[PDB]
């Protein structure tokens, strides 16, 4: 089966932090997790261009 | 003769005054500003527009190898992959199973619609103010454009008028402006050479027909699907279109002071801020002797009707006794009440009707008639309409 | 900003006749001066034609062969170029001076285009 | 890598600098300002002659 591929997100780095700029062609799911004991998993839907820290 | 005067910057409302020589009849002056425009020092920096993904035919070599030739087109990306098994309508293009190579080289070029659709960048500062005036000094009416900077007088009939610089250098525009389709917006675009993907200024061009453009669309080539000759590419959407969908409200409706914007050239006008000073230099040949003008005796005021509204709403009947019949100017030295007319025709033993505007509940003002003074006094009534469709014709005394 | 675009030129045999055109674009209403200059290899810049309104001026080595016409409405100059000699090969530039911007933010005075190459073969 | 320097305004003299990172060898830089132009922003008013 065929599945679309999203554009490559823009990464910028700073002290203990990363800023992601995303420009989606269509609504998309961004999921993030922390590799420690407490996941603090975040699941979000984004359909508009955005910047997330 | 040097005379000084001031004017609150506002179009439409007229202004009446008399210059009073100690031994000669007062000379009347009337002024009416028509348009007060404010043009900035604006220098073009660049232009942008929609871009088009330039994609050549794929370069396929069958059981061999290939190299990348840089055309040096803006934001060009070249790549070569192996293990391609292309197809065609008439079967298989190749017979090889592996070792086949295909090369893709992609770029960006200006869309054909750049001429009619394109956003311009502008750097603004140093506002210069111009005006159209309709001025009559000694029944010499003229309509003329004048440079109201501290020099450049305009002369007619020997009278030299100089409009000095504004008391306030405020401007509605910010330092960086964006123009598009005849609408003006104060926006912080990134400067030439620093464009970013997914935002305004991704594609950069010195002029409309510069033919040398800078670009950061972050174009990325991708492996084509098996059994098909094509080239997939990925890039951020058009930041110009994102800004088109964002589009904060226009300066035409957001500017303070109610300043209206037109751009044949960039300019703003008809909005009241500050005062313009006027300096008159009158030659000594325009002054008439008193005996050649009517002189009055035993003149008296009466206030017939009062409405201290925005418009002229005070009617005064002045009863006089004149030695001659001839027009003369009537002036109120103070700002207590503002008259409607610049001059009044005068009979031998008639009565005159004068229209004026005041904001005083109990006016008591001294009018200056052809050569004498009278003291009109009385009380006045409030208006009836809560809102009107015109500005104030008078001042607000404390 | 104001620019000058030059068109024309090419490779021709001696004795031919060409036309060189220079056009002005940008924020301009009237132009005081428009002129032509030639630059041969290994030498310095020199003037050829000189047009401004009705008056015209020609150099010593260009008299009777090249004619200059100006159109202020279009802000263009056309150098009708005739009677080629082998010494005429050079790169020709068009210059504009005394620009009256239409207020019209005052800016640089003179401009210089990229020019066009003219080569003549015996 | 961000670096800042100053060059006294004059032509004909080469100027030298070194970028000194802790973990890499220093990088020399040599700059020569060949020509510095002072372009006024100018306007036309009128013309005259005999």
């Amino acid at each position: 089966c065929t599945v679309p591929l999203a554009p490559e997100p823009m990464i910028t780095f700073g002290f203990r932090s990363v800023s992601l700029k995303l420009h989606p062609k269509n609504p998309t799911y961004l999921i993030t997790r922390q590799l420690a004991d407490e996941p603090h998993y975040t699941h979000e839907l984004i359909s508009e261009p955005a910047v997330r820290n | 003769y040097e005379h000084a005067t001031t004017m609150p910057s506002q179009a439409g409302i007229s202004y009446n005054t008399i210059v009073n020589r100690a031994g000669y009849a007062p000379l009347p002056i009337s002024i009416t500003p028509t348009k007060i425009k404010l043009i900035p020092t604006v220098n073009l920096e660049y232009v942008t527009c929609h871009y088009k993904t330039g994609m050549d035919s794929p370069a396929i070599k069958c059981c061999g190898s290939q190299e990348c030739t840089p055309t040096y087109r803006p934001d060009e990306q070249c790549k070569v992959f192996t293990g391609v098994y292309p197809f065609m309508w008439g079967g298989a293009y190749c017979f090889c199973d592996t070792e086949n190579t295909q090369v893709s080289k992609a770029y960006v070029m200006k869309s054909d619609d750049c001429l009619a659709d394109h956003a311009e960048a502008y750097k603004a500062h140093t506002a210069s103010v111009q005006a159209f005036l309709n001025i009559t000094v000694g029944e010499h009416s003229i309509v003329t454009t004048v440079y109201v900077n501290g020099e450049t007088p305009v002369n007619f009939n020997g009278v030299k008028i100089t409009a000095g610089p504004l008391s306030t250098a405020w401007t509605p525009f910010d330092r960086k402006i964006v123009q598009y389709a005849g609408e003006i917006y104060n926006y912080d675009f990134p400067e030439y050479g620093a464009g970013q993907p997914g935002a305004f200024g991704d594609i950069q061009s010195r002029t409309v027909s510069s033919s040398d453009l800078y670009a950061n669309t972050n174009l990325v080539l991708q492996r084509p699907k098996a059994g098909a000759i094509h080239v997939p590419y990925t890039q951020a959407p058009s930041g110009f279109e994102q800004w088109k969908k964002d589009k904060a409200p226009s300066l035409k409706f957001t500017a303070p002071f109610g300043c209206e914007i037109y751009t044949n050239p960039i300019r703003a006008e008809n909005c009241a801020v500050g005062s313009i000073p006027l300096a008159f230099d009158i030659p000594d040949a325009l002054f008439t002797r008193v005996s050649e003008t009517p002189t009055l005796s035993a003149a008296e005021c009466t206030l017939n009707e009062c409405v201290y509204s925005s418009d002229f709403g005070g009617i005064a009947t002045v009863k006089y006794s004149a030695s001659k019949s001839g027009k003369c100017a009537v002036h109120v030295p103070s700002g207590t009440a503002t008259l409607k007319e610049a001059a009044v025709e005068l009979t031998e033993q008639g009565s005159a009707t004068i229209h004026f505007s005041t904001a005083n509940i109990h006016p008591e003002f001294r009018l200056q008639i052809c050569t004498s003074y009278v003291t009109c006094k009385g009380d006045c009534h409030p208006p009836k309409d809560h809102i009107v469709t015109h500005p104030q014709y008078h001042a607000q005394t404390f | 900003e104001v620019q000058l675009q030059a068109s024309g030129g090419g490779l021709v045999q001696a004795g031919g006749s060409l036309r060189l055109s220079c056009a002005a674009s940008g924020s301009i209403v009237s132009i005081n001066v428009m002129a032509w200059y030639r630059q041969s290899p290994g030498k310095e810049r020199e003037l050829v034609a000189k047009s401004s309104g009705p008056f015209t001026l020609y150099a010593d080595s260009v008299k009777g062969r090249f004619t200059i016409s100006n159109d202020a409405a279009k802000n263009t100059v056309d150098l009708q170029m005739n009677s080629l000699k082998p010494e005429d090969t050079a790169v020709y530039y068009c210059n504009a001076e005394g620009l009256r911007y239409p207020s019209g933010t005052y800016g640089p005075s003179a401009v210089w285009g990229q020019g066009t190459q003219v080569t003549v073969s015996s």
